[PDB]
RNA sequence: UGGAUGGAACGAAAAA
RNA sequence: GGUGAAAUUCUUGGAUUUAUUGAAGACUAACUACUGCGAAAGCAUUUGCCAAGGACGUUUUCAUUAAUCAAGAACGAAAGUUAGGGGAUCGAAGAUGAUCAGAUACCGUCGUAGUCUUAACCAUAAACUAUGCCGACUAGGGAUCGGGUGGUGUUUUUUUAAUGACCCACUCGGCACCUUACGAGAAAUCAAAGUCUUUGGGUUCUGGGGGGAGUAUGGUCGCAAGGCUGAAACUUAAAGGAAUUG
């Protein structure tokens, strides 16, 4: 059960039929210069770190 | 929808690679380059001979990787497979054509489309099929804004057309023809025997298509592998 | 009453244009009156660009384009949010944005 | 009603007078 | 010096095709479908999916010996949609980030000069 | 240099 | 495979898929636009044959031979009928799976008649520009199609000529478009829907509140579906058009 490391770059906007969800741009801190944009539930700003079960996929963007 | 079969066997393992071997294609002599791909097939089993196999057989190739050079980009090439000759199965040609990407960049509104065919015959008893496009073309000063054709102008440089690929295919056998359009020499006479009609920019000619073959005579198919 | 100078197409001397169908809803429409539109894309992304340019063959190779028309009904193009609605005067206008 | 199917809704209506009234003539 | 496949990826709606070929064509390597590797009869063009299916036939690919692909791209075509589906374009970016290499990327939609008839009536499709 | 369709929803006594 | 989500359906007798061929029928994509031709319906692959047509050019001819039309006549979208051929795709009826209180409807899969063609019929449409035809006059702007004229104009041929394709100027005949309203209108709007109380260029057809009713009856055509002409009794104070505020 492999995991990956990544750090939030830029916040986009919220998203979701209800507001619950926001799109960030969110780029890996091993092997770097790969920005990958993902959904996060909660609270969350620029600079933060997440941890994803599985790195090959990206979010729906609306823009 | 792993779990949707109902019933999977209207009535009521191998690894197929172990049995599979690969084969390198040869192109033509008229051809930069020789060294084409690798094809696979079967054991060529005491009730199979897979040459059988491989004698029908069309691969289709990009051109630039047949010249090397990037301006034959689009220019697909398709070419027979005839005759198994020791893991060199060769090759001779089959047809031309266009991308799609190219051939629909080819055609924008505002402008009059030009196409001719023909069925031309070969001194070899090959029987062709030639098609040919053109576009017409805004001059510099150009002021309006559309540039169409005439309906005249189209009549005689479809006519021009026609009698100048036939002119140029009779006889011909078939491979100084093929030398003949790998320099695109053919698209060259067009405008010089069309531009007192109307500018038309643009006149690569376009796919060519195969309809009759004759007798194999293996000795001429030899003579381009040499 | 009246609500365009074109009652909704491009016909003036013609009686008949040689309807098409609609892509989305296969309703039959007349090719002027009509809501056709030109969609010129490249084939992959604006994003994996980077991976297939660096994980192929033939440096710079071509990225090519894709070409498709498109023609919707008129119900079909106001759902899709493409030209949907204009205030009564502003309809008088023709050009693009 | 609409005035397609008043119409159709006569002609069938025309129709049956026309044939009872063959019936005895 | 390499070794060449060809992809084929048929990016339809409601489902995604991926598998590899012989140069020729008439031997196929590894035929899997988005639509086996998910439980949703919803999801058979997800890009989710097709991306997953696509490492499985890339891995077969490369155990196999293929190590770079022709790309042809099609939709469904003939009087339908013609529009490439969800799915097949996230295929691709998959097997191309697997490993293998990528050149000669073509579009082989089969499209008609004005063919028979569209279903769904004169007066279309109506919901 | 982008991109989504997307379920169900009948009726309201007369006059002012 | 299909949808919003599923199911009917086909799959170890190998479905969907991939390659090489072959057959059948339908269509003529992209080029295709406020562009063309035709009396209208309509007409988009190439080439050949047959006849027809508008506009332009004209110091050619006849000489008023003309405009509109009761009666009468040719053509006339789609659907439909009769008898042969063809019969891929789609597809009224029908069979089926869903949704729903019901759903013989919308959605999904098949599927006869039909969709195509020959020989005949039928003669209707929101057959619409809801604006009859001929003739004259009245405001400005550019663009475009066909023809003709002028210009040391550009390009290409043979620098060069004639050509051809463009540029500038002009004109005749078309499909229209942009601004304004002297003028018209109830208004929306209109270069005609203007030159109408300061009411008259020529001419054909149609209408007199809404229903009953394009019904009944009588003629006439058709094998049939139906078409053309076409009432009354009775009932009712509003129906209707364009714009304003909610
Ligand atoms: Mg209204
Ligand atoms: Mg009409
Ligand atoms: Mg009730
Ligand atoms: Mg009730
Ligand atoms: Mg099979
Ligand atoms: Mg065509
Ligand atoms: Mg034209
Ligand atoms: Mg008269
Ligand atoms: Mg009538
Ligand atoms: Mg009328
Ligand atoms: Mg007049
Ligand atoms: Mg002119
Ligand atoms: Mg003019
Ligand atoms: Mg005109
Ligand atoms: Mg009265
Ligand atoms: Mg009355
Ligand atoms: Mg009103």
């Amino acid at each position: 059960t492999p995991v990956t490391l990544a750090k939030v770059i830029k916040v986009l906007g919220r998203t979701g039929s209800r507001g619950g969800v926001t799109q960030v741009r969110v780029e890996f801190l091993e092997d770097t210069s790969r920005t990958i944009v993902r959904n996060v539930k909660g609270p969350v700003r620029e600079n933060d770190i997440l941890v994803l079960m599985e790195s090959e996929r990206e979010a729906r963007r609306l823009r | 929808a792993v779990g949707k079969n109902k019933r999977l066997s209207k009535g009521k393992v191998v690894d197929p690679f172990t049995r599979k071997e690969w084969f390198d294609i040869k192109a033509p002599s008229t051809f930069e380059n020789r060294n084409v791909g690798k094809t696979l097939v079967n054991k060529s089993t005491g009730l199979k001979s897979a040459s059988d196999a491989l004698k029908g057989r069309v691969v289709e190739v990009c051109l630039a990787d047949l010249q090397g050079s990037e301006d034959h980009s689009f220019r697909k090439i398709k070419l027979r497979v005839d005759e198994v000759q020791g893991k060199n199965l060769l090759t001779n040609f089959h047809g031309m054509d266009f991308t799609t990407d190219k051939l629909r960049s080819m055609v924008r509104k505002w402008q009059t489309l030009i196409e001719a065919n023909v069925t031309v015959k070969t001194s070899d008893d090959y029987v062709l099929r030639i098609f040919a496009i053109a576009f017409t073309r805004k001059q510099a000063n150009q002021v309006k804004r559309h540039s169409y054709a005439q309906s005249s102008h189209i009549r005689a440089i479809r006519k021009v057309i026609s009698e100048i690929l036939t002119k140029e295919v009779q006889g011909s056998t078939l491979a100084q023809l093929t030398s003949k359009l790998i320099p695109e020499v053919i698209n060259k006479e067009i405008e010089n025997a069309t531009k007192d009609i109307f500018p038309l920019q643009n006149i690569h000619v376009r796919k060519v298509k195969l309809l009759k073959q004759p007798k194999f005579d293996v000795g001429a198919l030899m003579a381009l592998h040499g | 009453p009246k609500k365009r100078a074109s009652n909704g197409r491009n016909k003036k001397g013609r009686g008949h244009v040689k309807p098409v169908r609609c892509v989305n809803c296969s309703k039959s429409i007349p090719k002027d009156k009509a809501i056709k539109r030109m969609a010129i894309r490249n084939i992959v992304e604006a994003a994996a660009v980077r991976d297939l340019s660096e994980a192929s063959v033939y440096p710079e190779y071509a990225l090519p384009k894709t070409y498709n028309k498109l023609h919707y009904c008129v119900s079909c193009a106001i759902h899709a949010r493409i030209v949907r609605v204009r205030s009564r005067e502003d309809r008088k206008n023709r050009a693009p944005p | 009603m609409r005035a397609k199917w008043r119409k159709k809704r006569t002609r069938r209506l025309k129709r049956k007078r026309r044939k009872v009234r063959a019936r005895s003539k | 010096s390499q070794v060449f496949g060809v992809a084929r990826i048929y990016a339809s709606f409601n489902d995604t095709f991926v598998h590899v070929t012989d140069l020729s064509g008439k031997e196929t390597i590894a035929r899997v479908t988005g639509g086996m590797k998910v439980k949703a009869d919803r999801d058979e063009s997800s890009p989710y999916a097709a991306m997953l299916a696509a490492q499985d036939v890339a891995a077969k690919c490369k155990e196999v010996g293929i190590t770079a692909v022709h790309v042809k791209i099609r939709a469904t075509g003939g009087t339908r949609t013609k529009t490439p589906g969800p799915g097949g374009q996230a295929a691709l970016r998959a097997l191309a980030r697997s490993g293998l290499r990528i050149g000669r990327i073509e579009d082989v939609t089969p499209v008609p000069s004005d063919s028979t008839r569209k279903k769904g009536g004169r007066r279309g499709r109506r919901l």
